């Protein structure tokens, strides 16, 4: 209930900040600026998308890394610990793949 | 079953229904499958839990991995197929017939 | 076409997770390790032909233990019997599941 | 499933020790030798597909072909015959635990037996 | 509660078998007030 | 010799690459070539999370320690000193 | 308060008609981040601390954060509600309706079967009486993974360089 | 099935160790030493009866060899006890290591007056054998009688009757 | 793609096969499904086309969908049973749901549609893979689940899959398309039995699977994908075109070539059920099948179409590339039947 009530403060108080900064100053009359947004009329370039994808596998591979610290406390420390490399060994292998071939444009 | 489990699979067939019913962008159709993988990493880890299904709490991390790469894999199919037409839409993948 | 070379070759691949009566990290106990040790042992090497029908009472306890849905039944019809014997008035709850008297220890 | 999940069945086995007991299929089987004919075959098919003589080039290629197909044959039916041995092998092991299931019906005469005669006219 | 409940046997366990089964948090704190059943459920959950 | 001058170059160009490479070596050699991996294993099994749950004396059970704190059973002294 | 997991619950399925009803992506991402964050919720409420903070760091946090990225540089489409065009927001009531009334089915009637068999009582009843001690069930088995899971491990990361490799493949034109 | 066998509350009613947890974990390692006969015989019974309907006495025991053991420590080292709680008790974690001089205090006068003796790192963690007179439990888990198994093998193989008697092949 | 990098992709696909095939853990079976997809797509997509980008994004949705419903049936048995091991389901619902999706991931009618699509889309090669290979891992998991499959259920979609892959191919003219649906139609023939006896199904899954390998080599040898291109291969190669005759006989299942063993087998064991209407059908429904085998047949070799002045060119070149194997797969895809009584080897 405790976290719960930091996370229901924290947002009204964001939101009750929106509101006096959203609707309350634009209740002072400034005139009108009869300005229209003039509009007259795409870069989907992979240089983005690339950063994109390779971000969420290393991110997976991360989450995968996350349960080494109590992981270090078992018995069959050996095997532990070779699977822990072998997960950054592939981290590794696969970011030298992107380095090595046509990669890292980003 | 009690009743958060039964709103857990229907959150995973509501998820399907929409997931199977396109309407114009394939990338609401990816937005469904990967919610369906978040139901069903929920589902999973309930009933790991309260089992007390120790050795099998590394299930839902797995399931959430494999999940997230078909989705990177959609994704890369999505844009190739965005780049080639100009829109994501599944009109557009209609060269293949029958 | 079950290949089954982990048997072949003696190796567990995936065998450590398919049960919870197996051996779990710091011997951390299933909720329903004897249900499901009990329905295991009397279903071995007996077949799932004969398992079906010869161990049906171990599984069903399992099943059971796993889903409480029979044990969420009684309780239910005890909570619905409780809540209209309240509406007429011919049942009180007593001060120590009201709470007044302190729990033990 | 039948006899895939029979017990004592060592996993991914082709030959258990106890087809030994059965006799080895002899090398001039019928079964064998159309092993090898259709060795030859494929030997004269490659030769075809590859525009060489088909009838001649390629003595060692065809030879092969024959030769690897009589030694997997040899073997293919050494387990054949394992398995249908296994089949009459437990067949009757059945019977003989199950008496009941498998009674002998009393064997009478056609003198005794009335069969219902159907002229045909 | 339910004495007057036809065919009630009270305490009937929902097990075949005879073997203890440690209770579930309904089997002791159903009846009791929801203040306690919040504690014996959440408490550790949400104390933090 | 060849392999020398390659280093040299690697260190002179992409410095940091080659310390990663070095790093990561290490860590990979040295915990096979160190005698605490050995207590680093013990002093996992050591730590006792779960209830050293007794068994019952039937007479021929020597080593086993049927008493508080003597003699038989299992010692930490070797993590006192560490 | 004690049932706030069904309340929860339901909340989940309501964000799942949200986004299930195909709306703009950019709300729809929205009604994929409300539920997910609300199943982190629920998975917190059953205790899988790990678990939870899993989903809202990488399904939440990167898995949906890489979907919304792809939304916004191809962005050909015109922004509308869950209570837009009406092939999204009959969609959308229809799913809350639905949902409704399993609900009411659920809390009224106490045994609910429509293809399962469900029963009304609090999700608390579930929960088992019990001690970890100084443990964290969760937390060990799933680093019980490096120990006794070495097979899913080699499995899992081979996966992932293949998934590295097939991307670049694919996205190489 | 069955009606649960429970027992009456009368026969469950124990004078209960009303003491604070901080005040148990400063005596903890002298109560596990002093106590370590009735509180071992109790882990075993509930480890083999697998019941807690059937080691109730046992555990009326270990609480009172509980209290014994912490009235010796009021009329002996009271004083010396309640500066070593107190200092446990003010850490969140009841950390040991922040009331050090105040066990040496405890330990000391334990040791002079009781005679106890702290036990070290690593002993209370020890399996320790039990001669208990309680019949090892034939069934523990009640199970029912295991299925009998299916015939198994047979005598030698010989030769298919007449081969593959498969339609028409003859071999 | 480079060659190594294709390697590796082909052996990825091979050992999520395996790994289903060789798993005791349902999660495994399903990480095995998951990286054959993962392994499956650039391989589809290794020449680099929009038809080709097309076929892709249709198989990954559909297969995709299938896992996803997969992995619900998984989780639903694990609540209802508490069991990992790929036995017996012990849910109905469960099991449903697994049976849709494996027959998804197959491609039985009525989730057949991806199939003649995503093959027209991808290569002969693309093609040959997914109508042989990809076929292994859902018919194992099928064949591990036959006890708790509903009878009732697969049959229907087995002689639905046998109707509507004749029916398809009778329209076809694209190579490719024809060999989707007949694929089909196997799959139905393959999976109608798979409640009986699974055996059967293994040995009509071997025998198709020497068919399909046989017949997609000989397209490509040809490199033809219309019914035209394939009629212009008697002027430069007839022997190939003969064999393609001789393989599509077999797969209408014509005696005594190979194609009448499983035909026959499941014939044999469907009537030892006491089902005699619904093999009847099958087969009645196969001479369609045979129908549009024999239209091929006609165009490719029983008859001559018209051909090119360049083909005068082309005879003068010789094929360079060598498929070892060609030889062996038509010699036991055409001549086999004198050989059931090996079907023992299979049990």
């Amino acid at each position: 209930m405790n976290i719960m009530l930091t996370l229901l403060t924290n947002v009204t108080l964001a939101s009750l900040l929106v509101l006096i900064a959203f609707w309350l100053p634009q209740l002072n009359a400034y005139s009108e600026k009869t300005s229209p947004y003039e509009c007259g009329f795409l870069p989907f370039s992979m240089k983005f998308f690339l950063v994109a994808i390779t971000f969420l596998l290393f991110d997976l591979e991360i989450a995968l890394l996350l349960p080494l610290p109590w992981a270090s406390q078992t018995n069959n420390l050996k095997t532990m610990l070779t699977m822990a490399l072998f997960l950054l060994i592939l981290l590794a292998a696969s970011l030298a793949y992107e380095w090595t071939q046509k990669g890292l444009e980003w | 079953m009690p009743l958060v489990y039964m709103n857990i699979i229907m959150a995973f067939a509501i998820a399907l229904a929409g997931l199977l019913m396109y309407r114009s962008h394939l990338m609401s159709s990816l937005l469904c499958l990967e919610g369906m993988m978040l139901s069903l990493f929920i589902m999973s880890t309930l009933i790991i839990l309260n089992t007390h299904f120790t050795l099998a709490n590394m299930m839902p991390i797995i399931l959430l991995v494999f999940a997230a790469c078909e989705a990177a894999l959609g994704l890369s199919l999505l844009v190739m197929v965005s780049n080639t037409y100009g829109t994501d839409y599944v009109q557009n993948l209609n060269l293949l017939q029958c | 076409p079950f290949f089954d070379v982990q048997k072949r070759l003696g190796l567990d691949l995936d065998r450590w997770m398919t049960i919870q009566s197996a051996e779990q990290p710091h011997k951390i106990p299933g909720r329903c390790h004897a249900f499901e040790k009990e329905w295991i042992e009397c279903a071995h090497g007996i077949g799932g032909i004969r398992a079906e029908k010869e161990c049906k009472i171990e599984f069903d306890d399992f099943v059971e233990c796993l889903l409480r849905q029979k044990t969420m039944k009684r309780l239910s019809a005890i909570k619905r019997q409780r809540d209209k014997l309240i509406k007429e008035g011919k049942y009180t709850p007593p001060p120590h599941h009201l709470g007044k008297e302190d729990p033990r220890p | 499933t039948m006899m895939s999940g029979r017990p004592g069945r060592v996993p991914l086995q082709f030959l258990p020790n106890e087809a030994r007991s059965l006799p080895p299929p002899k090398l001039t089987d019928p079964r064998l030798v159309y092993m090898g004919f259709l060795g030859y075959c494929s030997g004269l098919i490659d030769n075809a597909i590859r525009r060489r003589p088909v009838v001649s080039a390629g003595l060692h290629r065809q030879l092969l072909y024959v030769t690897s197909f009589v030694f997997f044959g040899y073997y293919l039916l050494k387990r054949q015959d394992y398995m249908y041995a296994l089949r009459d092998h437990d067949m009757f092991a059945y019977v003989k635990s199950h008496p009941e299931d498998f009674p002998e019906k009393d064997k009478k005469t056609y003198g005794e037996i009335l069969e219902e005669f159907h002229p045909v006219r | 509660i339910m004495k007057d409940v036809p065919d009630w046997k009270v305490g009937e366990s929902v097990f075949h078998t005879t073997r203890w089964v440690t209770p579930m948090m309904g089997e002791l704190y159903g009846l009791r007030t929801n203040e306690e059943i919040l504690s014996a459920t959440y408490g550790f959950i949400w104390y933090t | 010799g060849r392999i020398a001058s390659f280093l040299k170059n690697a260190w002179a160009k992409e410095p940091v690459l080659v310390a990663s490479f070095a790093i990561g070596g290490l860590a990979i050699i040295l915990p096979s070539l160190s005698p605490y991996t050995n207590y680093a294993i013990r002093i996992n099994r050591a730590t006792p999370y779960n209830y050293p749950v007794p068994l019952r004396d039937d007479g021929n059970m020597p080593d086993v320690p049927s008493h508080p704190q003597d003699p038989q059973g299992p010692s930490l002294e070797w993590l006192k000193n560490l | 308060t004690m049932y706030i997991a069904f309340i929860l619950s339901t909340i989940f399925v309501i964000g799942f008609v949200g986004f299930s009803s195909k709306p703009s992506p950019i709300y729809g991402g929205l009604g994929l981040i409300v539920s997910g964050g609300v199943g982190c919720g629920i998975v917190l409420n059953f205790g899988g601390s790990f678990l939870g903070l899993m989903v809202f760091l990488i399904y939440l946090g990167g898995m949906l954060v890489v979907f919304g990225y792809t939304t916004a540089m191809a962005t050909e489409m015109y922004p509308e509600v869950w209570v837009s065009n009406k092939t999204v927001f009959g969609a959308f009531v229809s799913g809350l309706m639905m949902e409704f009334c399993m609900v009411y089915y659920a809390l009224k009637e106490e045994e609910v079967e429509i293809i399962f068999k469900f029963n009304g009582l609090g999700d608390w009843v579930i929960y088992d009486t019990g001690d970890s001690g100084f443990f964290s069930e969760e937390a060990m088995g799933i680093a019980a993974l490096y120990s006794y899971g070495t097979w899913l491990v080699i499995v899992t990361g081979w996966s992932l360089l293949i998934g590295v490799v097939v991307i670049m493949e694919i996205t190489r034109g | 099935p069955g009606i649960v066998e429970l027992p009456t509350l009368e026969d469950l009613k124990v004078q209960e160790v009303k003491v604070s947890s901080s005040v148990l974990k400063a005596a903890a390692h002298h109560y596990g030493a002093q106590c370590d006969k009735p509180n071992k015989e109790f882990m075993l019974c509930r480890w083999e009866e697998k019941d807690p309907r059937r080691c109730l006495e046992e555990g009326k025991l270990v609480n009172q060899c509980a209290l014994d053991f912490f009235r010796q420590i009021k009329r002996h080292c009271a004083e010396p006890f309640t500066e070593y709680w107190t200092c446990i008790d003010y850490s969140g974690l009841q950390l040991f290591r922040h009331c050090r001089k105040q066990q040496a205090k405890f330990d000391e006068c334990v040791l002079d007056k009781l005679g106890w003796v702290r036990p070290d790192l690593g002993e209370l963690s020890k399996v320790t054998k039990v001669k208990t007179d309680r019949p090892l439990p034939e069934n523990p888990y009640h199970s029912r009688a295991r299925p009998e198994p299916n015939p198994e093998a047979e005598g030698d193989l010989k030769p298919a009757k007449h081969g593959s008697r498969l339609f028409f092949w003859t071999m | 793609m480079n060659p190594i990098i294709y390697t590796t992709l082909i052996m990825t696909v091979m050992s999520g096969t395996m790994l289903v095939m060789i798993s005791s853990h349902w999660l495994l079976i399903w990480i095995g499904f998951e990286m054959n997809l993962l392994a499956m797509i650039p391989v589809l997509m290794k020449n680099f086309n929009p038809r080709a980008t097309e076929a892709a994004t249709k198989y990954f949705l559909t297969q995709a969908t299938a896992s996803m419903m997969l992995m619900m049936a998984i989780i639903i048995n694990l609540l209802y049973s508490g069991q990992w091991t790929i036995t017996k389901m012990f849910n109905p619902v469960a099991m449903t749901m697994m049976t849709m999706a494996l027959a998804m991931k197959l491609g039985l009618s009525p989730f057949h549609f991806w199939v003649p699509e995503v093959t027209q889309g991808i290569s002969l090669q693309a093609g040959l893979l997914l109508l042989t290979w990809q076929k292994l891992a859902p018919l194992s998991v099928l064949c591990q689940i036959s006890q708790s499959i509903n009878p009732n259920l697969m049959l229907t979609m087995a002689m639905l899959s046998i109707l509507i892959g004749g029916w398809g191919g009778l329209n076809q003219t694209q190579l490719r398309k024809i060999m989707a649906y007949s694929s089909i139609a196997h799959m139905g023939w393959m999976t109608a039995v798979l409640p009986y006896n699974t055996t059967m199904t293994i040995l009509n899954l071997l025998i198709y699977i020497t068919m399909t390998l046989a017949m997609f080599m000989l397209l490509i040898h040809s490199s033809a994908t219309t019914t035209l291109s394939l009629s212009h291969t008697w002027n430069k190669m007839p022997v190939i075109t003969s064999l393609m005759m001789v393989t599509l006989l077999s797969m209408g299942g014509l005696p005594p070539l190979s194609g009448f063993m499983p035909k026959w087998m499941i014939i044999q064991e469907m009537t030892k059920n006491e089902s005699i209407i619904m093999p009847t059908l099958m087969a009645m429904t196969a001479l369609l099948n045979l129908y549009f085998y024999m239209r091929l047949a006609y165009s490719s070799s029983l008859t001559m179409f018209p051909s090119t002045n360049n083909m005068k060119m082309k005879w003068q070149f010789e094929h360079t590339k060598q498929m070892k194997l060609l030889p062996t797969m038509i010699v036991l895809s055409t001549l086999v039947l004198p050989m059931t009584p090996a079907l023992s080897s299979l049990n």
